[PDB]
């Protein structure tokens, strides 16, 4: 238990039991360098909070809210595993609230899109599902044999700890019932809703209509034309203020989250007025910290250890 | 064809609009509403300016407001129609789109239109007011291009308030003899800082905790005031305000 606290103090988040157990699993694969134990076979490397566990942090300004934070990582998403750097595939724990344990493991290809796909509810499941998928493309007998052997240890190890290997578990199907909207990335927002439906209201535009509005902004041929194109966003931002006054905090969270996900720097400012505020009102103060620092420093190269 | 009005009222009319009388002179005479400009040095401006800034709500951080010009409003007939009998006379905020001020100044404040409520109104079909300048100011829909708006200050005969913790579209039926609905918020000006202007209570800021909590969930951040008869409202001042926003992108 004693090496738990060095990881979690740096990130200001609690990590689930599968995070620590999986380290011991990877340690067993390679006692000398546990993090790259899956690197040759699967192209995966344990990173993020695993870098601290790996002792990679004792070389060093070091800001862990940005450490292995990819371009489209919302504050809910804390990277723990990286894959193909061509698609910039990586995996992260997803938390609806910094005060809860992660609700599942998500994956994104930051060079492809902003969508976060559920990939099991623990780090053991997420890699097993990937391994099964990688074996379908492999035509080489030694690599196939190596992956087949390791699969038995994961399955047996998962069985031994009582961890599900399903892509969507029961708590995941239960959390999906609480999802008040998907947003552009598809992973969903969870906010508290009381007995009068207070906490969320829908946007005045469909997701398709919002995406359309943004394109006209980003493709505007002059700043004079962009300012005019902003009018529907400015209109929507006034309504979010109304929602905030009446405790429907989730509306500004969804609008801010969708603009971040669209990815254009023209939206960094408005998202910076919506998202910190939205997270603070929800008593998610840490996510407000993360999003300010990410919008101030959102890079396409992001290992603060280089 | 030459105008007879003061330049500051002249500038207002140009804003809300578009013979032997100038068209600017002509439109005002068709508002049937006295609008007398006040001096930037006057007691009424110094007090009203202080109301505006001290009740800018903490959660409305995307802009600040500068008071450009202040006008005194006396709507004819509104004084007589006014429920002078009623207590709780407060000077309260009402904000609205630029396109609405001719309607507002010509006919007084009207109740929520008897047309489509959508789902309904937060507290039924009445006239809405706030005690936080910036809560009302957000209803002007000002933008970086259109960064001038108006705020209305009105005497509001609140009388006996029906106090409510949560939303209710049928709030008007529940009045049963009381004279207005007040939605209680976590934050509001407190009576320690109240002041009087020309016989009306001015709920001066800064806002403080009000001690209100909904034991059944979400507690609103700020008060709202709703009257359901236009004779409980008497316009007194009209603020010409420039909204100063942050970096757009
Ligand atoms: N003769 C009249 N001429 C032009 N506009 C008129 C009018 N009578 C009412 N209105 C304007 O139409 C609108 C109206 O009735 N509506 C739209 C708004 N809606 C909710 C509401 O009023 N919320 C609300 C709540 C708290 C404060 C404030 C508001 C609005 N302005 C504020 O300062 C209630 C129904 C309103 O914005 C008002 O300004």
């Amino acid at each position: 238990h004693h090496l738990r606290k060095e990881v979690e103090n740096h990130y200001k988040l609690s990590l689930p039991e599968d995070f620590y157990h999986f380290w011991k699993f990877c340690e067993e694969l390679d006692p000398e360098k546990p993090s790259d134990s899956l690197s040759a076979s699967l192209g995966l490397q344990l990173v993020g909070p695993y870098d601290i566990l790996a002792g990679k942090h004792k070389t060093k300004g070091l800001n862990f809210n940005l450490h292995w934070r990819f371009y489209y990582d919302p504050p809910e998403f804390q990277t723990i595993i990286i894959g193909d750097n061509k698609t910039q595939y990586h995996m992260g724990y997803f938390r609806d609230s910094p005060d809860e344990f992660p609700v599942y493991v998500g994956i994104n290809e930051a060079k492809k899109n902003c969508i976060i796909v559920p990939n099991g509810d623990n780090v053991f499941a997420a890699v097993k599902l990937f391994l099964t998928k990688k074996l379908k493309e492999i035509t080489d007998k030694k690599k196939i044999n190596l992956l087949k052997n390791i699969d038995e240890k994961l399955t047996e190890a998962a069985r031994e700890l009582g961890y599900s290997l399903e892509q969507r578990t029961v708590k995941m199907k239960q959390r999906d019932k609480k999802v008040v909207t998907k947003t552009f990335h598809g992973a969903g927002l969870v906010v508290p809703v009381d007995k009068n439906d207070v906490g969320y209201r829908e946007l005045p535009e469909t997701d398709a209509d919002l995406k359309r509005i943004c394109k006209t902004i980003v493709e505007a041929a002059s700043d004079e034309e962009r300012l005019k194109a902003f009018a529907p966003i400015q209109e929507m931002m006034t309504f979010v203020q109304f929602a905030n006054d009446e405790c429907d905090y989730g509306m500004g969270l969804e609008l801010g989250m969708d603009l971040f996900c669209y990815g254009s720097h023209y939206f960094h400012k408005v998202a910076g007025q919506l998202l910190p505020l939205a997270y603070n009102l929800l008593k998610r103060n840490l996510f407000a910290e993360i999003i300010e620092e990410h919008l101030a420093n959102r890079s396409q190269e992001n290992i603060d250890q280089l | 064809p030459e105008s007879q009005l003061d330049l500051r009222v002249q500038e207002l009319i140009k804003l809300i609009c578009n013979s032997p009388e100038h068209p600017l002179d002509q439109h005002y005479r068709n508002l049937h509403c006295a609008l007398r400009p006040l001096d930037h040095e006057s007691y009424e401006f110094k007090v009203i300016s202080q109301y505006l800034q001290s009740t800018h709500a903490p959660t409305h951080s995307d802009y600040t407001m500068t008071l450009l010009d202040l006008f005194e409003v006396e709507k004819d007939g509104e004084k007589e129609a006014f429920r002078e009998d009623l207590h709780n006379r407060m000077l309260l905020w009402h904000g609205s789109r630029m396109s609405n001020w001719v309607g507002i100044l010509s006919h007084g404040l009207r109740i929520a239109p008897p047309e489509a409520p959508i789902t309904g109104y937060m507290f039924g079909k009445g006239i809405y007011f706030a005690d936080m300048s910036s809560k009302s100011a957000n209803y002007c829909f000002a933008s970086r291009l259109k960064n001038t708006g108006l705020l209305l200050l009105s005497e509001v005969a609140l009388g006996q308030c029906n106090e409510l913790l949560e939303a209710n579209p049928k709030a008007e039926g529940l009045l049963q003899g009381k004279h207005s609905t007040k939605g209680l918020g976590k934050m509001a000006p407190s009576s320690a800082h109240f002041v009087t202007l020309n016989g009306s209570t001015v709920p001066l800021g800064p806002a403080s905790d009000t001690g209100i909590l909904n034991p059944d969930g979400y507690t609103l951040n700020y008060n709202e005031y709703i009257v359901y008869n236009p004779n409980q409202v008497r316009m007194r001042y009209l603020l010409k305000v420039q909204f100063n926003f942050l970096q757009l992108w």
